[PDB]
RNA sequence: AGGUCUCGUAGACCGUGCACCAUGAGCACG
RNA sequence: CAGAUACCGUCGUAGUUCCGACCAUAAACGAUGCCGACCGGCGAUGCGGCGGCGUUAUUCCCAUGACCCGCCGGGCAGCUUCCGGGAAACCAAAGUCUUUGGGUUCCGGGGGGAGUAUGGUUGCAAAGCUGAAACUUAAAGGAAUUUGGCGAAGGGCACCACC
RNA sequence: UUAAAGUUGCUGCAGUUAAAAAGCUCGUAGUUGGAUCU
């Protein structure tokens, strides 16, 4: 740290607070945007209906198509 | 990164310089980064000072100078072959060239 | 042009530093000797070396030598080396002191000296020529 | 077969006047020649090739690799040495690398962790190491811990005689070169740390040039 | 230089000393040099105390004479006033001139014909011959320089106040340095001079060699 | 401005060490100060040293010896228990067989050595090896 | 005291790449070029064409 | 495509924004 | 070094500097073992005794040596006290 | 009383200025 | 000009000028917060003070202004280095840092999205301050070497270039 | 989710050029305060 004073502590406090807070994967899991937006809602599997089958392109250097599902 | 020592000028603690117009051009330029140029130069220098001399009423008549000062853009100065660009180690020489001719 | 190659000045350098006693200043004589000394497969470079044995030799015999080193100490500068002069050309009878150095010899280990005088000191204006 | 000295120190070592290289090392004495190195130690002189890496430089010639090889010897109860050398072939790469480890290997002192019994076993202090930007710090360690590191300066710590240490690395460990010079340069910096036992007031004996003069004037032309 | 009266300023070396001008340097002051100093003369010149050059120039041999073998001491000049200086003076003692053009790598490359091993090493100009300092730097070579009050002051063990624009200076100093040092080796003896020329060491013009021998028979 | 004596005095006299000069010149003056070199002197750090003393705030001059590799300071003054003296020589000493840190115990101005076998301890000074 | 050889042709790939190993001193002009190097041409048979070998 | 039009393209769009915000309400 | 068993452990122990007390390690290579002779007390000639003094690189190459070896000098008497 | 003072050489610029430049279909081998 | 509402030329509104009322943004950059301590040299510059041969406002005497030789304190700056640091450009600070603590404000966490949406706030307005998320990406970047490529500047050679 | 992360740095990070010192100044809280008393 830089301001290093004896009788100061909250000023170190709220500054480590505020540069936590002033980041990326802290920023996302405590929050509840990045909860709300995950489509798992928060959990490793969930379980779902099958409705369409379709096949996308692969990117630049690697030219083949994958197949995948709808759910 | 950084190229000179001192950044193309001679603002040292000034912040605000003065600008001036340039000859050819019309460029605001400030006054310390613009190349001056000041030539001495007469009216007729060799293919007519012998005319003159001998067909003026005054005896041993000197020919009057011409005195002009010149401020150049550095865009006109390479333009114009007034400044060159040297090396690398070569560019801290702040003695002007020797002016031979 | 005539300027020759690194191979015989470097010949020429060898013979010249190893040999300098039976060398001589004569072209063809020194031609017989490079023969008899050293084996030479050509003719022309036989010619370029004692040439250039000779150009040295009368270059080291004319003044001062810079190109290599002396084994007989250059015997032409040496026998001027070897005269010694009647005069000193050190124990002059005046000798100019300012007086800023004779009061530095007042303290060291002397006082006045019959060679030493006191001239009166003479700085006019100024030195240090205009540079800066 | 037979090596030719070319130096007055390697004369004076082959001339069997000189004892060891302890005195060598003791008036920093340079060396020039690989042959001092093996005369004195023994077959103790064990190297692992580090990494080898291509370089290139491109021209009209496509571009043209040089191979880069990296290399340690030294005893396992002693000196240890670090070396790099570029060529073009790489078993002539190795072994000028062994060569140029061979010349610059460095003696190293032990200290003790506590108790002063039995043999040392590691490091006096905390020194460090400087090369670019990889900065190496070598903790001492307690009897039988081991040395805790990545594998290539723990390789040259078994290797440099030591067996146990705690070291930490900050900056980048990747550049396998700037780390293990950093390495050496720390573990070389052992004997230029000061130490309060040795505030003895030394004394001088005569320099390894001097006490045989006469048997290098008529040895050593 | 020892503290007892034998090795002092007798009668005439500051006599030689005040005629070869070598109490006066250059127009320039090193911050090394605050004390090989008396008091600038008017008009900016810098007069050095001649008892510290003579003190230094004691220990200087002194340095010469402590090692036995007189092959293993070099002696350097790359300037125009001093190489016949350095030749007489290997011929005084026994020492390996290496006048002109001193290439480098003469004391690191083991494999080139011009590979010496010296013990100590004595040079004429700092300022001029900074190419065999920082090559001997390199090696366990203590140095011996004959400085001047505007030579820079890197890589010398022991400096010699005095000035080097002057050859009379230089040719004296290197004839009394071999003076010192003969008459301390135990070759000759202090109560007869031994002086066969002081001005054997001395360099000299080729317009002033042709008209010395023009002038003489 | 100027806010800590000691800390200035220390890295005046480590630049000093570090440049290799005999002799130093501390501007201003305190008991703490004097305390501090008395415990390097008696420990041998240290030999001779001096104290101008005029009317105001005086100066001290330290003959220095060569046996000194870095002083160090810690600022602000911590807290030191018993059980917390191990825990700072481990992390601020380079090692245990030798190297002594100071503190300030209610009885005088003292290192930790002592201060292990007096069973007391304070507020801290710093640190020398 | 010297010694060159090269190959030509297709050597692992579709196109003839020149492959060239050099050691030792190399003389290519002159008069003792004639009485010192000793050129040898010969050419291989492969099952995808032929390649060529000069040693000097 | 330098930052100084692309900064005023986008404040040119800021202000189309807002103002069919105001035309609306 | 000294062990607790009472026996010197270290294989060997390096110089120290005479005009810093400093120590010098085994690569540095611009150290000097300086030689100084004495003269005879009535005579001024050789007689075989010996002072050495030792100097680090880093007082070489900083700039200043020739004062340090007035200093030991003067300190050994070779040098007088008036200079 | 003479009549052509002696010696060496860069002393060099100066109605001189130029329109007309858009795009790259790709790219090995151990 | 293929295509100019661009480079160019001739006119030309609002402004460019002043008085009062507004906004508070720049490469507002030394792209280097403030105070204080320590650590090399050299030569000049500006201010104030101090000391010392000589010349001048004509010739003798004082101090004054001008000039020369040093010194002190503050400031804009310049050259060199194994003091030291840095990834290197380079740095008397960007040094005194794993041998990590002199005191104290503001601020940065891969690249975009984005200084964007929304809310608050200030302003007649233009806008200023505060300031996200979703989504997407394995790179985006900083120094410095080797042929390269210049509608960049020089230098050299050639009767397959010229006179 | 923890260590590796000295990539949240209190021990223990950075702010000339890689992300970065408000345009500058004053100023209330909070932070830090010269020497000296056995
Ligand atoms: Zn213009």
């Amino acid at each position: 740290g830089k301001c290093r004073g004896l009788r100061t502590a909250r000023k170190l406090r709220s500054h480590r607070r505020d540069q936590k807070w002033h980041d990326k994967q802290y920023k996302k899991a405590h929050l509840g945007t990045a909860l709300k937006a995950n489509p798992f809602g928060g959990a490793s599997h969930a379980k779902g209906i099958v409705l369409e089958k379709v096949g996308v392109e692969a990117k630049q250097p690697n030219s083949a198509i994958r197949k995948c599902v709808r759910v | 990164t950084k190229k000179r020592r001192n950044n193309g000028r001679a603002k040292k603690g000034r912040g605000h310089v003065q600008p001036i117009r340039c000859t050819n051009c019309a460029r605001c330029v400030p006054k310390d980064k613009a190349i001056k140029k000041f030539v001495i130069r007469n009216i007729v220098e060799a293919a007519a000072v012998r005319d003159i001399s001998e067909a003026s009423v005054f005896d041993a008549y000197v020919l009057p100078k011409l005195y002009v000062k010149l401020h150049y853009c550095v865009s006109c100065a390479i333009h114009s072959k007034v400044v060159r660009n040297r090396s690398r180690e070569a560019r801290k020489d702040r003695t002007p060239p020797p002016r031979f001719r | 042009g005539r300027v020759r190659t690194k191979t015989v000045k470097k010949a020429a350098r060898v013979i010249i530093e190893k040999y300098y006693t039976r060398l001589g200043n004569d072209f063809h004589t020194n031609k017989r000797v490079c023969e008899e000394i050293a084996i030479i497969p050509s003719k022309k470079l036989r010619n370029k070396i004692a040439g250039y044995v000779t150009h040295l030799m009368k270059r080291i015999q004319r003044g001062p030598v810079r190109g290599i080193s002396i084994k007989l100490q250059e015997e032409e500068r040496e026998r001027r080396d070897n005269y010694v002069p009647e005069v000193s050309a050190l124990d002059q009878e005046i000798i100019e002191v300012d007086p800023d150095t004779k009061e530095m010899l007042k303290l060291l280990d002397f006082g006045s000296l019959s060679n030493l005088q006191v001239t009166q000191p003479t700085v006019g204006m100024n030195f240090k020529t205009p540079r800066g | 077969k037979e090596w030719l000295p070319v130096t007055k120190l390697g004369r004076l070592v082959k001339d069997m006047k000189i004892k060891s290289l302890e005195e060598i090392y003791l008036f920093s004495l340079p060396i020039k020649e690989s042959e001092i190195i093996d005369f004195f130690l023994g077959a103790s002189l064990k190297d692992e090739v580090l990494k080898i890496m291509p370089v290139q430089k491109q021209t009209r010639a496509g571009q043209r690799t040089r191979f880069k090889a990296f290399v340690a010897i030294g005893d396992y109860n002693g000196h240890v040495g670090l070396g790099v050398k570029c060529s073009k072939e790489v078993a002539t790469a190795i072994r000028g690398a062994i060569i140029l480890a061979k010349l610059s290997i460095v003696p190293v002192r032990r200290g003790y962790w506590g108790n002063k019994i039995g043999k040392p076993h590691t490091v006096p202090c905390k020194v460090t190491g400087r090369c670019g930007s990889v900065l190496v710090r070598l903790i001492p360690a307690p009897r039988g811990t081991g040395i805790v590191s990545a594998p290539v300066p723990k390789k040259l710590l078994m290797m440099a005689g030591i067996d146990d240490c705690y070291t930490s690395a900050r900056g980048c460990t990747a550049t396998l070169g700037n780390f293990a010079k950093a390495t050496f340069d720390a573990i070389s910096k052992t004997y230029s740390y000061l130490t309060p036992d040795l505030w003895k007031e030394t004394v001088f004996t005569k320099s390894p040039y001097q006490e045989f003069t006469d048997h290098l004037v008529k040895t050593h032309t | 230089s020892g503290a007892l009266d034998v090795l002092q300023m007798k009668e005439e070396d500051v006599l030689k000393f005040l005629a070869a001008g070598t109490h006066l340097g250059g127009t320039n002051l090193d911050f090394q040099m605050e004390q090989y100093i008396y008091k600038r003369k008017s008009d900016g010149i810098y007069i050095i105390n001649l008892k510290r050059t003579w003190e230094k120039l004691l220990l200087a041999a002194r340095a010469i004479v402590a090692i036995e073998n007189p092959a293993d001491v070099s002696v350097i000049s790359s300037r125009n006033t001093g190489q016949r200086a350095v030749l007489k003076f290997a011929a005084a003692t026994g020492a390996t001139p290496i006048a002109g053009r001193f290439t480098p790598g003469t004391f690191t490359n083991q494999i080139q014909t011009a590979f010496r091993e010296p013990r100590l090493l004595v040079v004429t100009d700092p300022r001029a011959d900074h190419q065999p300092l920082t090559e001997a730097s390199y090696v366990n070579l203590p140095t011996i320089a004959l400085c001047n009050t505007d030579s820079p002051l890197r890589y010398v063990d022991i400096a010699i106040p005095c000035n080097n624009k002057g050859a009379h200076s230089v040719g004296l100093m290197w004839w009394m340095l071999a003076r010192e040092v003969l008459r301390m080796r135990g070759t000759i003896s202090r109560e007869h001079p031994w002086e066969v020329m002081p001005d054997l060491y001395f360099y000299r013009d080729p317009e002033e060699i042709e008209k010395e021998e023009q002038a003489a028979a | 401005v100027r806010m800590n004596v000691l800390a200035d005095a220390l890295k005046s006299i480590n630049n000093a060490e570090k440049r290799g000069k005999r002799q130093v010149l501390i501007r201003p003056c305190s008991k703490v100060i004097v305390r501090f070199l008395t415990v390097m002197m008696k420990h041998g750090y240290i030999g001779e040293f001096e104290i101008i003393d005029d009317h105001r705030a005086g100066k001290i001059v330290v003959n220095l010896t060569g046996r000194l590799n870095k002083c160090g300071v810690i600022s602000p003054r911590f807290d030191v228990q018993l059980k917390d003296l191990e825990k700072w020589q481990n992390n601020l000493l380079p090692s245990r067989q030798f190297g002594f840190i100071v503190l300030t115990t209610s009885a005088g101005i003292m290192d930790h050595e002592e201060a292990r076998r007096k069973h007391t301890g304070g507020k801290i000074l710093g640190f020398f090896f | 005291k010297g010694c060159e050889v090269v190959v030509s042709g297709k050597l692992r790939g579709q196109r003839a790449k020149s492959m060239k190993f050099v050691d030792g001193l190399m003389i290519h002009s002159g008069d003792p070029v004639n009485y010192y190097v000793d050129t040898a041409v010969r050419h291989v048979l492969l099952r995808q064409g032929v390649l060529g070998i000069k040693v000097k | 495509m330098r930052a100084k039009w692309r900064k005023k393209r986008m404040r040119r769009l800021k202000r189309k924004r807002r103002k069919m915000r105001q035309r609306s309400k | 070094m000294q062990n607790d068993a009472g026996e010197f452990v270290d294989l060997y122990v390096p110089r120290k500097c005479s005009a810093s007390n400093r120590i010098i390690g085994a690569k540095d290579h611009a150290s000097i073992q300086m030689n100084v002779a004495e003269v005879d007390k009535v005579t001024g000639r050789f007689n075989g005794q010996f002072k050495t003094y030792a100097i680090c690189g880093a007082i070489r190459r900083m700039g200043e040596s020739d004062d340090s070896i007035l200093r030991l000098a003067k300190a050994d008497g070779i040098v007088s006290k008036n200079f």
